[PDB]
């Protein structure tokens, strides 16, 4: 009889006024089962193992039938992942979700559940930015005072990354969506007890409709998009988002010129690199990330959205391009030309969350008197 | 009063002292333990461990 | 939750058709098309001037970038 | 035809508490190395797992120190021999099996790590092995190579006889006879495949005088809450 | 209500006791083995030549005109003799000190930070002169990194 | 504020009259998480390759800081896992809560899951009874028609086992558990609609209390047994139940004189050994399983319980007899003295579910006039 | 499903104590072990007989097993 | 051990037992590996090309 909790998602109010972007709140669900279906399949044949590893992939590629698919639709799948995560949490800011105490804090959890995922799922095959991809983003926490040099020694096994560490992310890997899988559940418990948040910003229970021939379909037309929008990647430019350099064995005594993680850290790592000091980089990346938990303290206006918020408008879509140049600047070397902008777009980061976004609604607030 | 009623009104009654004891019997009850165990082990295998064979070498 | 106890209505009359009485994509270009430019008018001033300035700073980002490897006259 | 059950020895560490007499690993050893390592590659072990148990630092880095290991790419593009030291395994005797099955009557010595585990009854069998080399008894013929053992299977083994009174003589100067040898050697190779036959038991006695102490408080707790309902009664006291 | 909830705590004590035990089991798992103590501060060495040998998985880099550059004029005031212990046998670790890749010898390839062929900075982007280990000589034929 | 579902953990209406036996339905909770909590760990290590697992399982149980008891808390506790299961099913038998129909089906498949599982959790580590107990027990679906040698060489990724074999277990190994950790969630739910099944048989309605002081505390103590229980194995007698053959490294070209696999599968090896055809002795290991779904339409007694039907209680432990004997024949080789008993017991087992329990009942409802 | 609307009871009277005021093991050994005996006897008989049994054909299966492989007079 | 002729099973025939002795058979120096070497250099194709016809 327990179909009955499918009243969440068969009978289930909700509104009629929804755009196509809560399609992709719902994709994560079918990336995260369809990364996970790639990916079993994908270690059936994957050794946890240095000497063998880069062959391990390698007889995926070449020798399976059909297995030089499941590298790249899990891949590139892990990239169009992300696609629907930027622009899912930028809506509930630009259409006021935040507001939902008990799930916007979720929506972190999540978060910092994959990029630290993610993260190990780029170090598997040793391609030669995996170890130094490992090595730099892992460094990092060595600036911490007197327990720095403790806990990276503690996570690389010892002295530096080796097959050890290997095999401590290769497990730690294979789990966690798994824990994603469960905690996203419990990122839907706490919406069903209010429902979604429309784009206006006004509770619609007047205007609430069924869910199983309306946004059913409306969800297969959104991941039908997906597919082909993943089919491209893998089947006319695996190599374009992923570097080059991850086909190379990897060796410790040769560096690339530039480095990169893979591109979408690169808001985030620009931050850092931005900062010459290296601990007070370190705490705006990770403050980079928990201000979405500072946010629902932040919230001015007395009207919910941004559709009716024009001012915010202009000061939102302006945040999307900092955001789209911290993609972009972080992923080009350190030079002269560049420094200065990281120097101004990752403070602009900071700014126009925590002084314009409230001082807007302060404003539009006494526009129209309150 | 018998030890026990000055225990009690002393650390059993507030929660806070009460989880404030424990810790405290414990940091010390791990000190002893081991020394017991270490020895009594020690006693039994006497003339077959490495720090009885230590000094020889 | 669910449909019973969510709030009031009073007087108010829904008119509804079947999909099989109607065509799926009426004035699918005679409307729409119209729509999507009044659309369209009403986010694009606020929308593009920051990726506009980003075309810029992706310009003189790498112009300037460029000029600093070649050499000086000395 | 027959099998054979190995008595139930006494031993020095057969008891739910008695670890190894360390200096019975010691002597051990020297065995291996005078006599087994000649054919027994076993793999699974280092000189550096003997620090702490049987020797000492600088003692057992000689031994590494003594013989020479494979090691290294030289610059010009070839291997070469050093001395070995800790952190090298033992010095396998053959480089594949099939040479020491050349080496022999077409057989193959087994590994030494863990045989002990992997064999029923281990020490007890590996003792009354080597200390039940006889004459064979009526009818029986045996090939080239082979000899007579009952512990065996088959009673029919391609082993040379290994031990004899005083094949060898040890450091501290016991007598070396070849029973002394055999419990220096099973000694040992528990030790094998046993690293922490010394830590097992410690963890093995700290349990109980826990477990032992709590499990009543627990079961007073337990009757401490239920006593409520354990001491009850009802009635029926309709009109 | 002592003796009983006597119990309750006693019970808690050897809780605690068990567990800080067993937790730091699994977390000694998760610290560095055995083997890699082994290849941890040994490292047994043996002029003209760029020498850099893995160690620690990391690198490992191994006068006359050395001592000829100013100290006072170094981002990081630091002499030459200072660093090493023998003149003619220079050692550090192979990182690169802005964000740690491998430098060239006879040079941080990923900022361009010029050094010296004592592996002092001289142009940097790299704040310090390159980190050194502690070591030893037992001979003059032999090292002791670590 | 979800913790409200705890009202299940919490405050739950449960009966008063409760032995000790059902702690024993708890405690696959804790072998679960603690199974799972260990081999993750142990699994940080292990390698999914031939050539080097073998040692890779050597990698921990030497060098490893306390490594090498995470084998062995994971091993046996994989055995007293089995432990709580047959005296778990067995109880249902004696209590009669097979009633529960939409549960005691579930209570199949969490086994059958795990036969599956437990198998895959021997041959890790090569063990040479690893490989041939893999042989053994996979080579008997070829026995079927048109499809036998397609799936088993589909499943042997080939012709036989080998590296790729291994790893399609590692990964169809380290997963499953979760499932069980899921479909675990679902073998309460369908509970929760009617709570537990007293020994007497009696809804005791009347006389269900909460579950927070009471019931947790005896699962504690049923939990404290257990890692007691537990820990003697680890310490002073691992090599007790596992074999000493999966010591030795593996080689096709050699087996032992004798095999078996794990004590555990033994009541049910047996019964395929008995019979000398290959197939249709198959088909009787699979009912020797699935029989228990039969059960329920064969509940004749208008009583529940067994508590009030002695006749049938001699013939219960008598059932266990008979397992005890299976578990035991099958783990001898095969010899006349043996194989006249396995043609009687492996029949014992099938002649007292389907004949004799249910004349039981048929007869003590008339006993009774009813 | 919770306390409140299980069932029906009528005219039954409660009598429990705390557990401070009283032992918390009485009459463990006095009461409980003729329990023990009790308890013991009602199971006894339709418990045992087979594994009775069982011991028998662990008897004989060995001893039958033994002389299988001693030769014969032959 | 011996040598046979190859078959098909067998990859292509190594140059060289190690990288350090194709350092040494040049002037320290090391080949990488052309497997993928296409995909793992900015442009693949017309890099290679371009290269050894500049
Ligand atoms: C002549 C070289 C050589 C010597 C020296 C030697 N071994 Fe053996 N060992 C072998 C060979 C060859 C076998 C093969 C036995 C077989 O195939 O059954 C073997 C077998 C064994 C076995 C396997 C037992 C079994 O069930 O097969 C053990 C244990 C053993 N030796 C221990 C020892 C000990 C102890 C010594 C020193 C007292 C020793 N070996 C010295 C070569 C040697
Ligand atoms: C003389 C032996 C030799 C010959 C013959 C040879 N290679 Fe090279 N190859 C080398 C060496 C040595 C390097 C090292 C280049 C370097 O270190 O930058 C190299 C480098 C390369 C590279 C690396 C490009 C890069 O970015 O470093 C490619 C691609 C390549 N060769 C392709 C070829 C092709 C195509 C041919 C035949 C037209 C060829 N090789 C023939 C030895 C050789
Ligand atoms: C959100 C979840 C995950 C993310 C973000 C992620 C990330 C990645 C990425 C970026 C790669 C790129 C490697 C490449 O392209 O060459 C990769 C490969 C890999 N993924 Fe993950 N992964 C995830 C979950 C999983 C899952 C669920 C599995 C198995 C079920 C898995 C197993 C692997 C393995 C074995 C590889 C090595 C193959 C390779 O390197 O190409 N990962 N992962
Ligand atoms: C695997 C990861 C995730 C899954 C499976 C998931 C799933 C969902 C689904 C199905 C919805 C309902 C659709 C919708 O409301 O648009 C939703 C809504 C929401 N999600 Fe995600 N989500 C994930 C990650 C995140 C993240 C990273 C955030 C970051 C803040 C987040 C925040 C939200 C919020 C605030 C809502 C509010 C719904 C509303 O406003 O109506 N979620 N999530
Ligand atoms: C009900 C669940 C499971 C069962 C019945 C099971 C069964 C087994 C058994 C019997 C062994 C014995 C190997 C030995 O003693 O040497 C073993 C080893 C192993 N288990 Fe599993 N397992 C289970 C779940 C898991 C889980 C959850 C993990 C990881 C989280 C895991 C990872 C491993 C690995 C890597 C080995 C190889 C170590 C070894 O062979 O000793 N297993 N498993
Ligand atoms: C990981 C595996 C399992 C878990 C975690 C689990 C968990 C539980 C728990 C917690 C209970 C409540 C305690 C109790 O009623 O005694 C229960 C009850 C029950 N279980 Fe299991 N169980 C598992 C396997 C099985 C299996 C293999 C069966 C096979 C038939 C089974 C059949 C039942 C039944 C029939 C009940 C009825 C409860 C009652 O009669 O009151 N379960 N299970
Ligand atoms: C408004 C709204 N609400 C809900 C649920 O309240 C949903 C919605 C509907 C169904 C959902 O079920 C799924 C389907 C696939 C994967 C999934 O992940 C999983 F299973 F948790 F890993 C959940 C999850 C969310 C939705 O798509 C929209 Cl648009
Ligand atoms: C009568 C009765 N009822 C219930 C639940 O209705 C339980 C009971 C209580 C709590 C339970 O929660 C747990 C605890 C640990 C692991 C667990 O597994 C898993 F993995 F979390 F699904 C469930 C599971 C079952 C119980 O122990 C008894 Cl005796």
């Amino acid at each position: 009889l327990m179909k009955i909790v499918n009243n969440a998602f068969i009978d289930l109010p909700a509104p009629s006024n929804i755009s196509s972007w809560w399609n992709f709140g719902s994709l994560l669900g079918i990336c995260l089962i369809l990364q996970i279906l790639t990916g079993l399949f994908l270690a059936m044949h994957y050794t946890s193992d240095t000497t063998t590893a880069f062959s391990s992939v390698t007889h995926i590629c070449r020798d399976v039938n059909y297995g030089w698919i499941i590298r790249y639709m899990h891949a590139n799948g892990a990239s169009m992942f992300f696609i629907c995560l930027y622009m899912h949490v930028g809506r509930g800011l630009y259409y006021g979700s935040y507001t939902f105490l008990e799930t916007w804090n979720i929506g972190v959890i999540l978060l910092l559940t994959v990029m630290a995922t993610a993260f190990m799922g780029y170090v598997l095959p040793w391609g030669q930015m995996s170890f130094w991809g490992a090595t730099v983003i892992t460094n990092l926490l060595s600036a911490i005072p007197y327990i720095g040099t403790n806990l990276v020694e503690w996570i690389w096994g010892g002295f530096s990354v080796d097959k050890a560490t290997l095999t401590r992310f290769f497990a730690f890997h294979f789990i966690l969506p798994f824990i994603i899988m469960a905690i996203a559940m419990v990122h839907l418990l706490f919406l069903h007890e209010t429902g979604s948040n429309n784009p206006t910003g006004i509770s619609s229970d007047v205007d609430k409709i069924p869910f199983h021939p309306y946004y059913t379909i409306k969800d297969i037309l959104g991941a039908l998009l997906l597919i082909l929008a993943l089919m491209l990647l893998v089947l006319f430019a695996p190599d374009l988002l992923g570097d080059p350099d991850n086909y190379t064995p990897a060796n410790p005594l040769n560096t690339p010129p530039h480095i990169k993680p893979e591109w979408y850290f690169l808001f985030a790592y620009a931050i850092l690199r931005s900062i010459p000091n290296k601990l007070g980089g370190v705490l705006a990346l990770a403050f980079s990330i928990l201000i979405l938990a500072l946010i629902p303290l932040l919230h001015t206006s007395k009207q919910r959205s941004m559709m009716f918020r024009p001012l915010s408008q202009c000061l939102f879509w302006a945040l999307v391009a900092d955001l789209l140049t911290l993609t972009w600047i972080g992923g080009q070397p350190v030079e002269h030309p560049y420094i200065t902008i990281g120097q101004l777009a990752s403070v602009l980061y900071f700014l126009l969350i925590l002084v314009l976004m409230p001082t807007a609604g302060t404003i539009e607030n006494k526009l129209l008197k309150w | 009063p018998t030890l026990t009623a000055r225990l009690y009104s002393l650390l059993f009654r507030r929660t806070s002292t009460f989880a404030l004891t424990i810790v405290v019997g414990a940091l010390f009850f791990e000190r002893a333990f081991d020394q017991g165990a270490d020895a009594i082990y020690e006693h039994i295998n006497e003339g077959k461990l490495w720090k009885h064979i230590k000094h020889k070498y | 939750r669910q449909f019973g106890h969510l709030t009031r209505v009073r007087h108010v009359i829904t008119y509804s058709l079947s999909p099989f009485e109607q065509r799926a994509f009426p004035h699918y270009f005679s409307k729409g098309i119209p729509n999507v430019l009044r659309r369209t008018r009403a986010c694009i001033l606020r929308v593009a001037p920051p990726f506009v300035a980003f075309y810029l700073v992706y310009t003189w980002g790498t112009q300037e970038f460029e000029k600093s490897k070649r050499k000086n006259p000395a | 035809d027959l099998e054979l059950h190995p008595p139930s020895y006494p031993w020095s560490h057969r008891g739910l508490l008695s670890s190894l007499d360390h200096t019975s690993i010691r002597r051990g050893f020297q065995v291996y190395k005078q006599v087994c390592s000649s054919c027994h590659s076993m793999d699974y072990v280092a000189y550096r797992h003997l620090v702490g148990v049987c020797y000492t630092e600088d003692e057992a880095k000689a031994l590494a120190e003594e013989v020479e290991v494979q090691d290294g790419p030289n610059e010009d593009g070839e291997m070469f021999m050093r001395p070995g030291k800790l952190s090298d395994y033992f010095p396998k005797p053959y480089p594949n099996p099939e040479a020491a099955r050349a080496a022999n009557n077409g057989a193959l010595p087994p590994d030494l790590s863990y045989i002990v585990r992997a064999r029923h009854g281990g020490e007890d069998y590996v003792f009354s092995l080597l200390t039940g080399y006889c004459e064979p008894p009526t009818g029986v013929s045996l090939r080239e190579g082979l000899y007579f053992n009952p512990y065996f299977p088959g009673q029919a083994i391609g082993m040379a006889p290994p031990i004899y009174n005083e094949v060898l003589e040890f450091d501290d100067g016991t007598p070396a006879t070849m029973s002394q040898v055999a419990k220096d050697v099973c000694t040992f190779l528990r030790w094998a495949a046993e690293p922490e036959h010394d830590h097992r038991k410690r963890m093995g006695l700290k349990m109980l005088l826990m477990m032992g102490l709590l499990l009543p408080l627990v079961y007073a707790m337990k009757r401490h809450k239920w006593s409520v309902l354990k001491s009850r009664k009802l009635a029926y006291r309709p009109p | 209500k002592g003796f009983s909830y006597l119990v309750t705590a006693t019970t808690t004590v050897g809780v605690a006791y068990a567990a800080k035990n067993v937790v730091s089991q699994f977390v000694s798992s998760m610290s560095a083995s055995a083997d890699v103590l082994a290849m941890s501060k040994i490292e047994i060495k043996l002029e003209g030549k760029n020498m850099a040998f893995k160690w620690r998985g990391k690198p490992l880099f191994v006068i006359d005109q050395e001592a000829a550059v100013e100290v006072s004029q170094l981002r990081d005031p630091q002499h030459d003799l200072e660093r090493v212990k023998k003149p003619e046998w220079v050692i550090l670790i192979g990182v690169c000190t802005h964000l740690g890749c491998v430098p060239i010898a006879n040079y941080c390839p990923c900022h361009g930070s010029h050094y010296d062929a004592s592996g002092r900075i001289r142009k940097g982007p790299a704040p310090l002169n390159l980190e050194v280990p502690s070591y030893e000589f037992t001979s003059d034929d032999m090292v002791i990194v670590g």
